[PDB]
């Protein structure tokens, strides 16, 4: 042309996991080119692990995927961020939402070209099962196909009933999306709803929403231009350790919750309720259990819930 | 004539296995043969694990490797066993027998199919994507000589119409010109199904591989398109019979409508030399022949009491006895949510249902309960829909806006492989005799709101376009979830002003349930604590009086009853209707409200397992109607 | 000759219909019209077809129904009861009544 990790790999994974600050190192590794924007990288690093997934008989399956929406001024670097997270994840798809078929992300019964026969072809959400699916140009996605994502983010299954075939597939994926506003700037005075041109439920169901802002600041502008030119000037980042660590954490590790998380979580939610919907607490639990999967552990404690609440309240600050 | 020695050993070993296994001494296979004798069945089932312990696999591996050559001896031994132990199964009203193997140790994928397993016994898995008609296949042919009129019978056929050659008992010389006696010949059922690879076995970028599986005998129609099924049988190879000299001129030497691949022109290795072929070249392709198929992806009281076991029957009748049972049932519905007992009661009444009646004049009276639940966001309105769709049989889930062309009622589409107009199925159609759970009910299209004007009341869909005219059937109950207009409920405006539905549609909903959350320091603590008791203990967090199976059995048993109305119940009903009409003042209250009250009374009576209706039930139904208006 | 598809009501929701061929002899021609829904009593037969054996690859046979009786059911919901081929036709005593 053009898995089965060894014991030495296990040992090096353990000793690296024994690092004092594993959070910041892979915070900076995922996007070496991106300068600042450390908080969105924190969120993406937490997303790439995901909270534990469970399906008990009585209540049913409870989701364990984290959804993130990036939006803001039109000339930031969100697309490069998405193309960065595309490569790290094991199984994922990077397709823009500008056009294509209304079921282009799900199954589409099509006539076979080579033979006059019938073939069932899955879409991009089914093909990102168990991973992270990146959507680009979220604002151009059509009103009729949007509803498809609605059943994906709610029941995590897609049903097709055409040409005598009635069946259901499995989505179980995570949505990271990037959007653009109407106009050349996101004026803070007007609220989010008018600018982003997205239905309130669709924006609401996203676990984390980040606003990227671009203000004319002499310090920030000079610092950005400096490192950009330094990159153009010709003169702590692991290469593939991330993929193996991600696979190890996703395929073997399953954390649990203890009463130490109970005590902090209940009072934190109540204090946030001193307009936080019940979605907020299930968002904190997922983020805390995903942080617990990092700094390799088998149970949650105070540090994970503190980091989760800090992240979800810094999200509120914007 | 030359005979085989290994085949004889396999034949006697199979007879010994059938006669001697007896391990449970029960004579399990003799029990099966007795069951076939009493029930008049034509197929036997043999487990591989059962055979995997006799002779240390010497018989099992011999059968597996050369199933194709050993099947005739297995059937011959089965014939002797049947004759010895049950002669009645030797003749029909002879039964062509079938042997079904299952529980093989390892399963294969479609991409492991190589020519070196041709003739072997295998098991495969795949998703069905097409099925054909049940056609009759010619099994044992019978002919008559044109001149002698002599009768030949039992002329085996492999892959093409085969007539006999040398004439029967006289002097007559004849090589051809026979006449099939279609009446004397034996036939069998035949079906062809197309399968493809599963969603997980498909690589990251792949065009799915396909296969042709042949179902024969009693295995027809057991695989339906879209399902995931595990087949087991023998891998065979099928030649091209067209160039094998078919009798008729209809084949016309491979008439074609499309162009064959130039890439494989001369690359596909065809064998020549045979006299039947002539100068032609014979070609082969791999197909599968299946003998066993498995899938891996009545309101009559007397017949109902027969199926259940004695322990279940006693448990059910002890369950019925207690008078608190009703209060327990409303607690068993959706044990994974906090609060909203009225919603649970409404859902239970919907699932129990009402009686359907037909008048002598031919007009049908509705017996389906429709519920609408509204409220501000984050009130667990979408958890009830998931519970219902998971627990209620023949139930479907859908949203307001639909991507499909047949969004919610129906659409007319031309045939993909025919010359006619067909009809696709909407969510309402796919829920006949079931519950349809509609979410985001506000954003429906007007052409669908006008369309549902017939399904809710007349329970039919009637279309008339260029292609087809039909009167479809939608006898489905509707559970709808909606949000108030403007984002939040206002506690001084009515249901009408806050909602957007018109009076036609609003009057067709039996029950309205408005659920409201409140921001106070104490209830939020309880809700958060309850929701977080999960995720540590997945099973011990919730404890209902009855499990899912007991409730599912009780609902089915209760639906057998059909209550009637007493003398005082009618007077109480008319009095309550008159009072409600007086209180309304005719803008919101119509005859449909009285009919809905009758339906609710009948459902509440079905809840208590009583065949007579008491005015207390009408009072309860009246209170339920008043609570939503 | 006519082709009978399965009625949409009879077909399970979401499945493809099936069709069969019916031969109408003298006195039965032009009774049924394209678009109507009909009930036919007849004889189910089999015949040998070369193309069917050539394409499928097995000695399968074609089937066809020779029609004996025709009853119209277009718009009729009273099919639950009543006896005969046409319930809108009268006898002599009925005309006298
Ligand atoms: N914070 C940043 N760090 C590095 N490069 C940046 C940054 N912001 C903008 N850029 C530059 O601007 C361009 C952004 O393009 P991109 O973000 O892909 O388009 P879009 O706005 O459609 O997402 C990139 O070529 C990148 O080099
Ligand atoms: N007992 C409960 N009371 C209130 N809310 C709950 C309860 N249990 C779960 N929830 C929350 O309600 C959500 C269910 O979605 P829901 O609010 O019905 O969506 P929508 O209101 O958009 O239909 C879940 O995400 C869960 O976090
Ligand atoms: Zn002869």
């Amino acid at each position: 042309k053009v898995r089965q990790i060894t014991d030495q790999d296990l040992a090096k994974i353990r000793e690296v996991a024994a690092r004092e600050d594993l959070y910041s190192l892979l915070a900076r590794s995922i996007a070496p080119s991106i300068y600042e924007l450390e908080d969105v990288k924190k969120g993406i690093l937490l997303q790439l692990f995901g909270g534990t997934n469970k399906t008990f008989t009585k209540g049913g399956r409870y989701r364990g995927d984290i959804n993130i929406l990036l939006c803001g001024d039109p000339s930031t670097s969100k697309s490069q961020i998405l193309q960065y997270v595309h490569k790290i994840t094991p199984r994922g798809v990077y397709t823009s939402g500008k056009g294509s078929s209304a079921v282009g992300l799900t199954a589409y019964i099509t006539r076979d070209v080579d033979t006059k026969q019938l073939v069932l072809e899955s879409g991009a959400l089914v093909l990102s099962d168990g991973g992270v699916c990146c959507i680009d140009e979220f604002d151009k996605m059509s009103d009729s196909t949007r509803s498809v994502l609605h059943e994906v983010m709610e029941q995590q299954t897609i049903s097709i009933a055409k040409a005598g075939i009635i069946t259901t597939l499995n989505a179980r994926s995570s949505i990271l999306a990037s959007a653009n506003p109407i106009g050349s700037r996101y004026n803070p005075n007007l609220p989010v709803t008018e600018n982003i041109d997205l239905p309130p439920p669709l924006l609401s169901r996203f676990d984390l929403v980040y606003l990227v802002l671009d203000k004319v600041d002499e310090k920030n502008d000079r610092e950005l231009a400096k490192h950009l030119t330094n990159l153009y000037l010709e003169d702590v980042l692991p290469v593939e350790f991330l993929t193996m660590y991600i696979s190890y954490a996703k395929e073997h590790i399953h954390p649990i919750i203890t009463e130490a998380a109970k005590t902090e979580l209940v009072r934190a939610y109540v204090g946030m309720r001193k307009t936080a919907t019940t979605r907020q607490l299930e968002s904190m639990i997922r983020l805390a259990e995903a942080h617990a999967k990092m700094k390799l552990k088998n149970v949650v404690e105070l540090e994970d819930v503190q980091e989760a609440v800090r992240l979800i309240r810094s999200a509120i600050k914007d | 004539k030359v005979d085989d020695v290994t085949g004889e050993k396999v034949r006697e070993a199979f007879e010994q296995f059938l006669e001697d296994f007896s391990v449970q001494v029960e004579k399990v296979y003799r029990a099966q043969i007795e069951f076939m004798k009493i029930y008049d069945l034509n197929t036997i089932y043999i487990d591989y694990q059962h055979l995997s312990m006799r002779e240390n696999g010497a018989l099992a591996m011999a059968i597996s490797e050369q199933y194709y050559r050993f099947l005739p001896f297995l059937q011959k031994g089965l014939r002797r066993v049947v004759r010895k132990y049950a002669p009645e199964l030797l003749n029909t009203s002879e039964r062509v027998f079938q042997i079904s193997f299952f529980n093989l140790p390892t399963v294969h994928r479609i991409r492991d199919i190589r020519s070196e397993k041709i003739g072997s016994l295998l098991s495969i898995s795949g998703t069905v994507t097409r099925t054909s008609e049940v056609r009759p296949e010619l099994y044992k042919a019978s002919f008559t000589c044109d001149m002698c009129r002599a009768i030949v019978d039992n002329v085996e056929q492999s892959f093409k119409y085969t007539e006999p050659t040398f004439c029967p008992n006289p002097s007559c010389e004849n090589r051809a010109f026979w006449t099939l006696n279609v009446t004397r010949s034996r036939f069998l059922d035949w079906q062809k199904v197309r399968i493809q690879e599963n969603a997980n076995e498909i690589p990251t970028g792949s065009m799915p591989r396909t296969l042709d599986v042949i179902l024969r005998g009693d295995s027809v129609e057991r695989a339906k398109p879209g399902d995931r099924c595990k087949f087991t049988g023998v891998e065979i190879v099928v030649p091209d019979v067209t160039q094998l000299g078919l009798p008729g001129v209809k084949p016309s030497s491979t008439l074609d409508t499309r162009g064959i691949s130039k890439t494989t022109e001369g690359l596909n290795s065809g064998v020549t030399g045979l006299r039947s072929l002539g100068v032609r070249d014979l070609t082969y392709k791999i197909s599968f022949l299946a003998c066993h198929v498995i899938s891996i992806g009545e309101r009559d009281q007397e017949v109902f009491l027969n199926s259940l076991s004695s322990d279940e029957i006693n448990e059910l009748k002890e369950m019925v006895k207690d008078e608190h049972i009703y209060d327990k049932l409303v607690r068993s519905i959706a044990p994974a949510v906090f609060g909203h007992e009225a919603v649970k009661k409404g859902i239970l009444l919907q699932m129990l249902g009402g009686v359907h009646k037909s008048t002598v004049e031919g007009i049908k009276l509705r017996g389906d309960i429709n519920i609408c639940v509204v409220g501000d966001p984050s009130t667990s309105k979408s958890q009830f829909l998931k519970y219902v769709v998971g627990f209620a049989p023949r139930s479907v889930y859908t949203s307001g806006k639909a991507s499909s062309a047949a969004g919610l009622t129906a659409a007319v589409v031309r045939d993909e492989e025919g010359g006619d107009y067909t009809i696709e199925a909407g969510a309402l159609m796919l829920a006949d005799n079931g519950i349809c759970c509609i979410d985001e009910f506000d954003k429906m299209d007007i052409s669908d709101q006008v369309a549902i004007h017939e399904a809710m009341e007349q329970q039919t869909i009637s279309i008339a376009k260029a292609g087809i005219h039909a009167t479809l059937n939608a006898r489905t109950s509707i559970l709808a979830a909606a949000n108030p207009v403007g984002g939040r409920y206002n506690r001084k405006l009515s249901l009408r002003g806050n909602l957007n539905m018109t009076a036609p549609i609003m009057s067709r909903f039996d029950l309205f349930f408005v659920i409201l959350d409140d921001c106070n320091e104490k209830i939020d603590t309880e809700l958060a604590s309850h929701i977080v008791d999960l995720h540590m203990k997945r099973d011990e967090a919730i404890e209902p009086p009855f499990s899912a199976e007991q409730l599912r059995r009780y609902i089915k048993y209760a639906r057998t009853f059909k209550p009637i109305l007493t003398k005082e119940a009618r007077s109480y009903l008319v009095e309550k209707y008159k009072e409600l009409r007086k209180d309304d003042a005719s803008y919101r209250i119509t005859v449909r409200q009285l009919e809905s009250m009758i339906r609710l009374s009948e459902a509440i009576a079905r809840a208590n397992c009583v065949d007579e209706i008491t005015p207390s039930f009408i009072a309860e139904a009246y209170d339920l109607l008043r609570q939503s208006i | 000759r006519v082709t009978l598809q399965e009625a949409p009501g009879t077909v399970p929701p979401g499945r493809l219909p099936r069709h069969r061929e019916v031969i109408l002899l003298a006195d039965l021609v032009d009774v049924s019209k394209p678009g109507e829904e009909v009930e036919v009593t007849g004889i189910y037969k089999n015949n040998y077809d070369g193309n069917l054996n050539a394409k499928n690859g097995f000695p399968v046979f074609a089937t066809i129904i020779e029609a004996n009786s025709i009853k119209r059911r277009e718009g009729n919901t009273a099919n639950e009861g009543e006896e005969g081929l046409d319930v809108f036709s009268w006898t002599e005593e009925e005309e006298r009544e």
